């Protein structure tokens, strides 16, 4: 239900995650206009996105237009597909660009394809409220440009406050990376966060960032950056425990 | 031994996922992070976002966010450069209509960090 997400307001009866604050998806004085199934809505840095109407453990797809006010007029910067991955206590956004503004002329749109991770939000797990011991296994999706079929496996030893994972089944082989052993550290607001190295053929290709979401640390959500023969590639990460 | 990189103070921009990245600084040489540029500012590649790299000499690019000036429409001037984009430091001449001129006998404008200097206007 893509149209309801843009038109219908916030309702507590809808499946979680109900709301998502668009911060890293929309810059301060820029506008992001989303359109799907005849519906249309504009945002808004700090504006809420009704994720509640969207289906869980799936990629929700919308058409996007990114604009900026130049001389009191909204000029298009980039356009393409806006992706939203929903889970119970977490959710994340991604952008697949199809058209961008010409380097030399504003108002002239050129065909360029860039994939980037937007926001990673939800009900953050407190570092001070994490389980004192035990091992948790997280299973979910890893998704890049033109591929949402990747399968993510992540493991957290709560006694050691350390995590390790793996990405599999992505079409691009260089993206099926290992999420190296990394320490869970407290955030500025004291949220449980994990950041470590990304490896392909036991060589460092980038970094990964994850946030622990849910009261009982039910989920993990974040992203990874991988160096490939054709450039730096971004992977959206989201996994959950057994319900 | 190589000097690690402390948190990058990206002027006129910042790092994406700041909350998750900040507790792990200083970072080793070779580490790279996706960053953004604020309104009117661009990355050396011409986008609003790119990647900053921790090298032997420090953060690369050294100037991650450069100013981008969009040439305005001149009400009483020639509009050959109307809507053209210019990187920070580049200079362009302002051709005004007969009887009109840039205030205080000026003809050339330059893209600064603040924007166009002086303001491109005819009379």
């Amino acid at each position: 239900g893509l149209a309801d997400a843009l038109t219908a307001p916030l309702d507590h009866k809808d499946k979680g995650l109900q709301s998502l604050t668009l911060d890293q998806s929309v810059r301060k004085n820029e506008k992001l206009k989303l359109a799907a199934q005849g519906a249309e809505k504009t945002y808004g840095n700090g504006d809420s996105l009704n994720t509640g109407k969207l289906k869980n453990d799936k990629v929700s797809r919308f058409d996007f237009i990114r604009q900026i006010e130049v001389d009191g007029q909204l000029i298009t910067l980039e356009s393409g597909e806006f992706q939203v991955y929903k889970q119970s206590h977490s959710a994340l956004t991604a952008f697949q660009t199809e058209q961008i503004q010409d380097s030399e002329h504003s108002g002239k749109m050129v065909a360029k394809r860039q994939f980037r991770i937007g926001d990673i939000a939800g009900e953050h797990t407190s570092f001070d409220k994490l389980p004192e011991g035990g091992r948790a296994t997280y299973r979910g999706t890893a998704f890049g440009s033109d591929d949402a079929g990747g399968k993510l496996t992540y493991t957290i030893d709560f006694a050691a406050k350390q995590g390790n994972g793996k990405i599999e089944h992505l079409k691009s082989p260089e993206l099926n990376v290992d999420l190296a052993a990394a320490d869970i550290k407290p955030d500025g607001k004291r949220h449980a966060v994990i950041s470590g190295s990304v490896l392909y053929n036991q060589a460092a290709k980038g970094s990964y960032s994850l946030g622990i979401f849910g009261g009982k640390a039910q989920e993990v959500a974040g992203s990874a950056a991988v160096k490939t023969v054709n450039g730096i590639r971004h992977i959206g990460l989201a996994a959950k425990q057994e319900l | 031994t190589l000097k690690p990189c402390d948190y990058p103070d990206i002027k006129h921009g910042g790092l994406y996922h700041e909350n998750m990245r900040r507790p792990y600084f200083p970072v080793a040489v070779g580490k790279y992070y996706s960053y953004y540029c604020d309104e009117h500012f661009e990355t050396p590649s011409g986008s609003y976002w790119d990647h900053i790299h921790c090298t032997q000499d420090g953060w690369s690019p050294a100037v991650p966010c450069l100013r981008k000036c969009y040439f305005p429409y001149l009400e009483n001037g020639y509009n050959q450069n109307h809507g053209r984009k210019f990187v920070q430091g580049k200079s362009i001449d302002v051709a005004c209509h007969p009887g009109y001129a840039l205030p205080k006998a000026q003809t050339t404008v330059t893209c600064m960090e603040n924007g166009w200097s002086p303001t491109p206007r005819c009379i």
